[PDB]
């Protein structure tokens, strides 16, 4: 019995996504646990059938709707789908920001390994990656950059997510021309705001419009995963929702000022008994924890879900 | 608004109320020896590569439009016809570069271009060492449609955006222009073949 | 006259795919046919997915109907076909003798 599935069960049967107006026009897609392959097509007309599906057909380790519109959601032929408009994308990866801590090891042995396989155990390693609240500052600075772009130069109403787990999303709902934009007048919109094409000027004031009074308030362009704008088709991840590796809600942002990386973003509560597989002195949301090697340790499930899920070790039982 | 320098302006089924009622374009071109001639003078010239020359030197302006987007319609060549859009638009460039800021915005009202004029924005740059000035403006969404053909110094991010709005100058609404005329040409052919003209019409202009 | 080349879209091909789309496809849609930019697009797309034995991305096709239209190249001959690339001529006349 997967002590793990339990948790995300007990949350998707109370909670509340947040599912948008046109929800029978969206395909919905998830990854089922304990597998890699995903599993779309799918079409839900209300949050009954859908809640429906995840607590007893397919419980989602990751959930996403797509970002077009479709008057044939679950047609697997592309034209049959018929694509009738997308919303503007934008993501915000902790790839190229700050480059964090990174260790490989054998969960049997504990020794570093760099290889897939532990030589003396034969078995498959584990990466774990400290994720730290610096790393989110670091990154909840391009998302008020990226915002302000999207409100002063183009007008639009952009809402913010927290990825639920390295980065941020940003997302601008749009029903008129703004969704029917091609794949290329989205490289165009990807481009201005990364500030490719985008000359130094080097003598403007901060008060001029667009990137002239931007270039000389000392910000340069947004760092953003450029793939995720340029493409039309996109698996949104829904909101509410629980993130695969590490078991937070994707909360919105109505405020980027009052945003904390703590335990707050995770719904679990009680107590777990953790089994860890290394000894590390890390940061885990928003604190420094210290585990030791094969030692049980009691801490709140919060925490504990959380460095399951990042491979750091395993929770036993529930208290 | 000078008819004699832009003849899209005038209809085709327009210009042809001077001349009573019921003569149409096939008409004239059956009985008139030159005016076929006037149209292969430009589309012979466009081939060669030299100018096109201003629609002010014909006696009927209105008409040579018309007869040499109707000899192309005929010709049937793609590379053709693309080609004499941008001899056409081109030649229309020098007579927009010496025109008022109220007749340019005229003209991009009759072709559907929805640029407006604004409270001028004024900044500085270095390597022009210039006072810039755009007092035009045209939405991102729009503007990311008309520079579809265009060349990389129209991408939106050597623009100056505000509130979806692309700011241009004078240079820059003519740029647009340009590009629209050579649209619109294109656009223009395309249901030209609808008519059937009397087959001896067609061996003239063969 | 350009006859066999809506027949081969219509149908399909199998190995040279990308070249009868560069040298012949791309040519004739954009400056014989003269369709619109976009609509040359989709016409290319679904003759790549017959045999669906691989895949096509937007990208390249983008960049040889933007390619040819300032070229301005015209659809090779099916004479041509036969001096330059034999193994297509063969792919095309297998088409073409299916009728
Ligand atoms: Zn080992």
């Amino acid at each position: 019995t997967n002590l793990i599935k339990s948790f995300f069960r007990n949350y998707y049967l109370n909670a509340e996504l947040e599912l948008p107006k046109d929800m029978e026009l969206r395909e919905f897609a998830l990854q089922p646990f304990g597998s890699d392959t995903y599993v779309r097509h799918l079409s839900f007309s209300s949050s009954e059938e859908l809640r429906d599906y995840l607590v007893n057909r397919n419980l989602p380790l990751h959930l996403f709707y797509s970002s077009a519109r479709y008057q044939l959601p679950s047609a697997r032929n592309m034209e049959e789908k018929a694509w009738m408009g997308s919303d503007l994308l934008f993501d915000i990866d902790a790839d190229h920001l700050c480059k964090l801590r990174s260790i490989r090891f054998c969960p049997v042995c504990g020794n570093a390994v760099v290889s897939e396989k532990c030589e003396r155990d034969n078995v498959e390693t584990l990466e774990y990656v400290e994720m730290t609240s610096e790393c989110i500052k670091r990154g909840l600075e391009q998302t008020r950059n990226l915002v302000e772009i999207l409100e002063d130069d183009f007008g639009l109403k952009p809402k913010v997510y927290f990825s639920g787990n390295r980065g941020f999303h940003v997302q601008v709902d749009c029903y008129g021309n703004c969704a029917l934009l091609d794949s290329d007048e989205r490289k165009e919109i990807a481009e201005y705001v990364m500030g490719i094409g985008v000359p130094g000027y080097p003598g403007g004031s901060e008060n001029a419009p667009g990137w002239v009074g931007r270039k000389n308030r000392g910000i340069n362009g947004v760092t953003i995963d450029e793939q995720v704008t340029i493409d039309v088709k996109r698996l949104i991840r829904i909101p509410n929702s629980l993130h695969g590796k590490s078991g937070l809600i994707v909360k919105r942002v109505p405020n980027l000022d009052d945003f904390e990386f703590n335990e707050t973003l995770s719904p679990f509560t009680g107590y777990t008994i953790f089994l860890p597989y290394i000894t590390i002195e890390t940061e885990v949301l928003g604190s420094i924890i210290k585990l030791n090697r094969g030692i049980p340790i009691k801490i709140k499930s919060s925490i504990g879900i959380y460095l399951h899920l990042r491979n750091l070790g395993e929770v036993k039982a529930y208290v | 608004l000078d008819v004699k320098k832009y003849p899209f302006i005038k209809s085709l089924d327009d210009e042809l109320k001077k001349y009573g009622g019921g003569i149409t374009l096939t008409d004239l071109l059956l009985n008139s020896t030159t005016l076929i001639d006037q149209a292969k003078d430009r589309i012979q010239k466009t081939k060669s590569g030299d100018e096109l020359p201003h629609y002010v030197s014909y006696n009927e302006p209105v008409l040579v439009f018309y007869t040499t987007l109707l000899s192309l319609a005929i010709l049937n060549d793609v590379k053709l016809i693309r080609r004499y859009a941008y001899a056409e638009a081109k030649q229309f460039r020098s007579l927009l570069h010496t025109e008022n800021e109220e007749n340019l915005l005229e003209i991009s009202k009759l072709l559907d271009l929805k640029i407006n004029r604004c409270d001028p924005i004024k900044f500085y740059l270095e390597k022009k060492r210039r006072i810039i000035q755009k007092e035009f403006c045209v939405h991102f969404i729009d503007y990311l449609k008309y520079t579809k053909d265009l060349k990389e110094d129209w991408k939106l991010s050597g623009q100056i955006l505000h509130k979806g709005y692309v700011y241009l100058d004078k240079n820059q609404l003519i740029g647009l222009i340009a590009e629209s005329i050579k649209s619109k040409i294109v656009e223009m052919i395309r249901p030209l073949n609808l008519k059937e003209i009397p087959e001896k019409l067609k061996s003239l202009i063969e």
